[PDB]
């Protein structure tokens, strides 16, 4: 409002507390923005990793998981979303930085690739991975069977699939 | 000239037109000037705060 | 201590990771140990590796029951201002 | 013998209503605070001016106390309606929604009044201490296929069995808890017994 | 006389100033709803089958 001057400043003084206000509010605000993405994100209490050899039944899971001569250890398709996408006033940093984020998702992924559901209501139990489609496939009431003599069949359709997001994006 | 504020003056790697005097950026804050005996151009910073 | 939040005086900068007690932001946290005031990098958790293999089951032979609170708030406190007389 | 959410709202408007009440006591470029010492020390025609500024800053202040509580009363009702959802599906019955009532399996709720809100007391079952097994898709006999009916073939090491997914408890495969569905040619990692 | 000019540059950055906050206010209560939906599709969806 006044620009370091002290004869605006002093006429401001008549106008009580609302620059008070005005600070309460934005600071209020930028709390909650850190807030916000804890709660998405800090899903986990522990940082699961994958393990080294990956056959998880003939899916291919290698443009979503971590890569490590990326940037700040990205996947391959957290890259292509982030190239896509003075007088008083100043920005504040977030919290969690970039990388702390995609350590999250990227336990949130070695989790669910390699526990199934059961590390979100307690201790993680491995499962390989078809057998773990299969139960997925008993929850929309398919028999297991099927899934076991279309294996070859589901497996490329999800990498073929999954390698079509990366040509849209 | 006439131009008046306060700030921290360095040289710059710009290039005017020999009519420019001063530039100014987008939302029209004056971040160069001339100074009118050398016909150098300067950045202008403002002075750090926080 | 030069962050990325800023400069920091009269925080010792340590090497380990804790849990974040105060957030400085940009990462660093600090927090009262042992008597002094220190900076570090937060910890996101313990890590693990989870014994994958394509053969392999873990099934739990027993349980616990757990009970744990949630609270929300429902209401507030109702107001009124005549604004004449204000 | 906590409830900080409770506290925010009590703090949050009981420091709303102090501001307001402290700007009565601001001039906005007037010469007094106080309207009777405008009314007494000045007569008409003078004593409007100053008492239109106090006007103008005290309408204002009233204004944004007005706008803030408009935008706060909204945040409550998203809350309440949360706890309304939580309270029919928590409560009046069990849920299947991960994470919707506690961390586990939701066996059951109950509620219990607060100053401003209500607490949950949510019961879940948490599995424990889990053992290593080897597993197969399916069993090989007489060139069938057999698959569990609910549950998981484990060996122990040199015997097989079945046994429910969230608590060892093994048994017999017979074709009483197996179904049969094709030949042991076809799946991948069928094995013997 | 600067007084009288002083004051009308005030009320008018001061009301400029509020219209942001109010504005910022309403705009961040829309992204905390989905924020909110975003933790409940991470519960729901990526922890378990819905
Ligand atoms: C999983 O799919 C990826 C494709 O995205 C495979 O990796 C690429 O395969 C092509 C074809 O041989 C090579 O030219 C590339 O050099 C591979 N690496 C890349 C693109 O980073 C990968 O081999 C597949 N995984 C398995 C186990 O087959
Ligand atoms: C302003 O006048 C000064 C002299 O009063 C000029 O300064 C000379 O500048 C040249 C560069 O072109 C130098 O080589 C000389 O050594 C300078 N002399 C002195 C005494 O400073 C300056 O160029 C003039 N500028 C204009 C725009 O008229
Ligand atoms: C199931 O077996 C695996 C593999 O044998 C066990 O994984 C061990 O994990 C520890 C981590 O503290 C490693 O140091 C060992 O090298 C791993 N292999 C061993 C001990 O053979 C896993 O602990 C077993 N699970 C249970 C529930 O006993
Ligand atoms: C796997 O389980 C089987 C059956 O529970 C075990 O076989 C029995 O072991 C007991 C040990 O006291 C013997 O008395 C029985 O005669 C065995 N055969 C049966 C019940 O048919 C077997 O020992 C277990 N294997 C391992 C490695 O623990
Ligand atoms: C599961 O993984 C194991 C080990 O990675 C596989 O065992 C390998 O099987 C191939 C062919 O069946 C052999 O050539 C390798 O020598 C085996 N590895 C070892 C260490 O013995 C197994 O085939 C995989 N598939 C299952 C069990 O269905
Ligand atoms: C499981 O038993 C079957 C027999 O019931 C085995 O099948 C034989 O496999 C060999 C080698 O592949 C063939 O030469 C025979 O003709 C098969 N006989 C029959 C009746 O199918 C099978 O190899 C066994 N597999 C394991 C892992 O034990
Ligand atoms: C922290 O660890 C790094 C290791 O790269 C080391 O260079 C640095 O001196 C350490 N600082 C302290 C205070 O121990």
């Amino acid at each position: 409002i006044c620009g370091d001057s002290t004869e605006c400043s002093n006429l401001l003084l008549q106008y009580g507390s609302f620059c008070t206000q005005l600070n309460r509010a934005l600071t209020g605000i930028a709390v909650e923005q850190d807030k916000n993405t804890q709660e998405v994100f800090a899903q986990v209490k522990q940082i699961y990793k994958t393990p080294p050899i990956k056959d998880f039944g003939g899916f291919n899971f290698s443009q979503i998981l971590p890569d490590p001569s990326k940037p700040s250890k990205r996947s391959f398709i957290e890259d292509l979303l982030f190239n896509k996408v003075f007088n008083g006033l100043t920005v504040l940093p977030p919290l969690l930085t970039d990388e702390m984020i995609a350590q999250y998702t990227s336990a949130l992924l070695a989790g669910t690739i390699t526990s199934g559901w059961t590390f979100g209501a307690g201790a993680a139990l491995q499962i390989p991975f078809a057998m773990q489609m299969a139960y997925r496939f008993n929850g929309i009431g398919v028999t297991q069977n099927v899934l076991y003599e279309n294996q070859k069949l589901i497996a490329n359709q999800f990498n073929s699939a999954i390698g079509k997001i990366q040509d849209s994006l | 000239n006439g131009l008046t504020g306060t700030g921290v003056l360095t040289e710059s790697n710009k290039k005017f037109l020999p009519f420019q005097q001063f530039g100014r950026d987008i939302a029209d804050t004056t971040d160069a000037v001339r100074d009118p005996q050398t016909l150098e151009i300067l950045d202008i910073t403002p002075c750090s705060f926080g | 201590f030069q962050t990325r939040a800023g400069c920091l005086i009269g925080a010792e900068h340590v090497n380990n990771s804790y849990e974040c007690d105060i957030p400085i932001g940009a990462g660093i946290c600090a927090s009262y140990q042992t008597q002094s005031i220190i900076a570090y990098t937060m910890s996101l958790g313990a890590e693990n590796s989870v014994a994958y293999s394509n053969n392999s089951i873990a099934i739990p032979t027993n349980f616990t029951i757990s009970v744990t609170t949630e609270i929300l708030p429902v209401s507030m406190t109702k107001t009124s201002v005549d604004c004449t007389m204000y | 013998s906590a409830l900080g959410k409770l506290q925010d709202v009590v703090n949050q408007n009981a420091q709303a209503l102090n501001t307001l009440v402290k700007q009565l006591s601001s001039n906005f470029g007037a010469i007094s605070s106080v309207l009777n010492d405008i009314l007494s020390r000045l007569d008409p025609p003078e004593a409007e001016v100053q008492i239109d500024r106090l006007i103008t800053g005290r309408l204002q202040s009233l204004q944004t106390y007005v706008t803030q509580q408009l935008i706060r009363a909204a945040e409550i009702r998203a809350s309440a309606n949360l706890a309304a959802t939580k309270m029919s599906e928590c409560v009046l019955g069990q849920s299947k929604r991960v994470d919707f009532c506690g961390k586990g399996y939701h066996l059951m709720s109950f509620p219990q009044s607060a100053p401003h809100g209500v607490v949950f007391l949510h019961v879940t079952y948490v599995p424990a201490q889990e053992k290593n097994f080897t597993t197969a898709p399916a069993i090989c006999h007489d060139g069938k296929a057999h698959f569990p009916r609910e549950g998981v073939f484990v060996s122990n090491g040199t015997h097989w069995f079945v046994t429910q997914r969230n608590f060892y408890e093994p048994q017999i495969i017979t074709t009483d808890n197996t179904f049969v569905s094709g030949n042991c040619d076809v799946v991948i990692g069928i094995v013997n017994n």
